[PDB]
Parts: structure tokens; C-alpha cells; sequence
């Protein structure tokens, strides 16, 4: 839905690296190289960012219910 | 037939929000 | 196959079965049951008058 | 002798006779319909 | 509306202020009425107006009145996304009716109208 | 006395248990109750 | 159109007059789904 704050396995803060990851992917870096640049060494933390699906972007396309 | 006071006019205040 | 008659026959028979549309669309502006209830009301009125 | 109403037939969603067939992606969102929904069912009651 | 000293004026609703009328304002209004030679509204008429406002504010609208108000605001409605989608759907239904009736003239006008209304972002 | 919200144009109004359930301005037939005023607390866990 | 003709006959004798009464079924017309409210109005569903 939205990027988790902490890694499930070890608890490293990964919630501040989503926009930087998207930026690095925009510049043309490979996903593994982008994860290396963000200093995500353990594959438990790499799984968190590599397999995340951003569903909040789809939820935000519906009109707000209160104004 | 008595003249209307200030409070009598204040009772019938109809605001712009009430108008809308 | 390359004969013009065979090609024209194949084209005609292929495009003949492509056209298939029987039902025609329409726009409803009012309740479809309005006629039934108004005619039932008129029939009940004339039944009362006849009785 | 004219059009007589003979009944109401339930409509399968996303078919040629459904209202959502034409709607594009934006109006589908405005209609509170999910774009991932595929249709193929009926809505009875 | 009309000032006593001045002449008649047609004003929109938003010009009025929600703030209460002050004492010098009412005093000046009374002086203008005396200058023109008019009187103030009677207390019986004040009570009648108050009852009219309370009845109108506490009234319960009927279905026909609500539909009339909705139609009036729809006439006033410049644009609304839900209403634009509904109008486009109704136009599409009218277009398929015209196409199924082999009316080559109406369908062009409906297509032009849809093109004008459409092209969203 | 009780606040509501329209399901289409998100307009706020009130009802007195005697009006028809409808939106005032756009006439939608679907309305939603407003959130309460009581205090809402969560344990952040 | 499977059974397009209902037929009623009556050889009335009450001057023999053989009367046949028959009704034919024609075209089918369909519309987009519509919703009819209690107050009598209709709108697209
Ligand atoms: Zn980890
Ligand atoms: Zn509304």
C-alpha cells in the first residue's frame, strides 16, 4: 500500500529511501545497483524495497469523500 | 402599532449563510 | 483459388454472415409501467361507471 | 399498435449494453468503479 | 432593495454581511426615514415576519419541491464531474439510438457535441 | 441536528427526521453520516 | 419470432360472420438501464 517504515526481519528504517530509489531507477541504474547505492546490504532489507507495490497511488485517484 | 426596538430587529436577522 | 469468381464468392459469403444486428436501441424518458397503471385506473373507473 | 413493455432483463457488466463499456479511465474513477474489475456478472438486489 | 435617502438598487445576496446592525447604523436609518417621511415596521408585523422566518427555516421540503430546486441548480450548474459523466453517458445512449435508426444527420451532431464536451485530462 | 454528507458532491447539511433522504444541491439519493465528536485514541502498536 | 402469431377465431352466429382476431409480434427495442424512484422521476442507473 505504502512503503513500510521498518524492515520486517531486522527493523532497519527503509521508509526514507523510496523516493531516492525511484530517482535512481529514473537515472537508469539497475535495481541491484540502486539498492547498493542506498546502502541496503542484507537481502532481508533488499526484499522490502524490491518487492513493494505502491497501491496508495491507485487509492488516491478516487475523489475525496469530505470537503 | 408600537415601534420596533433593536432586539425585535435582531430577532429577524437573516445572515448570508442563512440566505445561502 | 486465384479465379475472380471464387474470390468474389468467398468475400460475399464471408461478409454476409458478419452483419448481424436485429435489436434496435431506444431511449426511455419515463417509467415503462406508467401506461399499465394509467390504463388500469381508467379501466377501474369505467368498471365503476358501468356497474 | 406500438411498443409494449414486456419486462426488464438484467444486464451483464462491461458488456455492449452496459453503461461502463464506454466510460474511459477517468470517468470510471469518477463513477467509483475499479479499473481492474473485469465484469462478466450481474447485480440482482 | 432601496435606501430611504437614495434610490432603488438591485444587489446580489453576498453583499450583505453576517454581522449585526450597530446602533449608529439604525439611528442613521431612522433619520433617513424621518427625512423621507416614513415610519418603522409595527411590532405585530415584526412578530409576523419572525413567525414566517421560523416556519420557513423549520419547514420540511416535499419531493416535488426538492426536485424543482435540484433542476434549478442544475440549470445554474456550470460544470460538475458526476453530472458531466452522466450527460456523456446519456449522449452515448442517444448516439446508439440514432445509429440503430440509420439517422446519419443526428449522429454527426451528437459526435461533435461529445467531442466538444470531451478531451479530459 | 445531525450532520450528513452527500455521496456525489460532498456537500454538508442537516436533517430533522422529516425531510426526504436526498442531497439539497445535486439531489443524490445517497448520503453519509459525519464523523462523531467524541475523542478518538489509538495505542500506536 | 419463433411463435410470431397469436390467433383467435369466433364463428359468430347471433348472418354467419367468421371473424379471426390475430396479433403479430414485431421488433424488439432495448435501452440502457434506468432507475425509477418513488416520487416518479427517472434517471440513468
Ligand atoms: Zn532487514
Ligand atoms: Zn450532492
Amino acid at each position: 500500500m505504502i512503503i513500510p517504515v521498518r524492515c520486517f526481519s531486522c527493523g532497519k528504517v527503509v521508509g526514507d529511501k523510496w523516493d531516492a530509489y525511484l530517482r535512481l531507477l529514473e537515472e537508469g541504474k539497475q535495481e541491484g545497483d540502486a539498492l547498493d547505492e542506498l546502502k541496503l546490504k542484507r537481502y532481508c532489507c533488499r526484499r522490502m524495497v524490491l518487492t513493494h507495490v505502491d497501491l496508495i497511488e491507485k487509492f488516491l485517484r478516487y475523489n475525496p469523500l469530505e470537503k | 402599532s408600537k415601534p420596533a426596538t433593536l432586539s425585535d430587529i435582531n430577532k429577524i436577522i437573516f445572515g448570508r449563510t442563512a440566505m445561502s | 483459388f486465384q479465379s475472380t469468381t471464387h474470390q468474389k464468392l468467398a468475400k460475399a459469403l464471408s461478409a454476409k454472415q458478419k452483419k448481424e444486428s436485429y435489436a434496435r436501441s431506444v431511449v426511455t424518458k419515463e417509467d415503462p409501467e406508467e401506461r399499465q397503471r394509467r390504463l388500469e385506473s381508467q379501466e377501474n373507473e369505467r368498471y365503476r361507471l358501468e356497474r | 399498435g406500438n411498443k409494449v413493455h414486456i419486462g426488464k432483463v438484467p444486464i451483464m457488466l462491461r458488456s455492449k449494453f452496459c453503461s461502463l463499456r464506454t466510460l474511459d479511465e477517468v470517468d470510471l474513477y469518477k463513477m467509483k468503479e475499479c479499473p481492474y474489475d473485469m465484469g462478466g456478472y450481474f447485480v440482482i438486489n | 432593495v432601496a435606501f430611504p435617502n437614495q434610490k432603488e438598487m438591485v444587489r446580489p445576496l453576498f453583499v450583505f454581511s453576517d454581522s449585526s446592525i450597530t446602533h449608529p447604523e439604525f439611528d442613521l436609518f431612522l433619520r433617513e426615514l424621518d427625512a423621507e417621511g416614513l415610519s418603522v415596521m409595527d411590532l405585530r408585523d415584526v412578530d409576523y415576519k419572525y413567525h414566517q422566518l421560523k416556519e420557513m427555516s423549520s419547514r420540511s421540503l416535499s419531493n416535488d419541491e426538492v426536485n424543482s430546486i435540484v433542476k434549478m441548480k442544475q440549470s445554474l450548474s456550470s460544470n460538475t464531474g458526476f453530472n458531466t459523466v452522466l450527460k456523456k453517458a446519456q449522449l452515448q445512449e442517444e448516439l446508439e439510438e440514432a445509429r440503430d435508426a440509420h439517422d446519419h444527420e443526428r449522429v454527426a451532431r451528437i459526435e461533435a457535441e461529445l467531442k466538444s464536451i470531451g478531451a479530459e485530462s | 441536528g445531525v450532520k450528513y454528507t452527500c455521496g456525489a458532491c460532498a456537500h454538508n447539511f442537516s436533517l430533522n427526521k422529516s425531510d426526504p433522504v436526498r442531497c439539497k444541491e445535486c439531489g443524490h439519493r445517497v448520503i453519509y453520516k459525519a464523523r462523531t465528536k467524541r475523542m478518538i485514541q489509538f495505542d500506536a502498536r | 419470432w419463433e411463435e410470431p402469431r397469436l390467433i383467435l377465431d369466433q364463428p359468430a352466429q347471433h348472418d354467419n360472420i367468421n371473424k379471426r382476431y390475430e396479433i403479430r409480434f414485431g421488433k424488439i427495442y432495448l435501452s440502457r438501464p434506468t432507475m425509477t424512484e418513488a416520487d416518479g422521476t427517472t434517471h440513468a442507473m
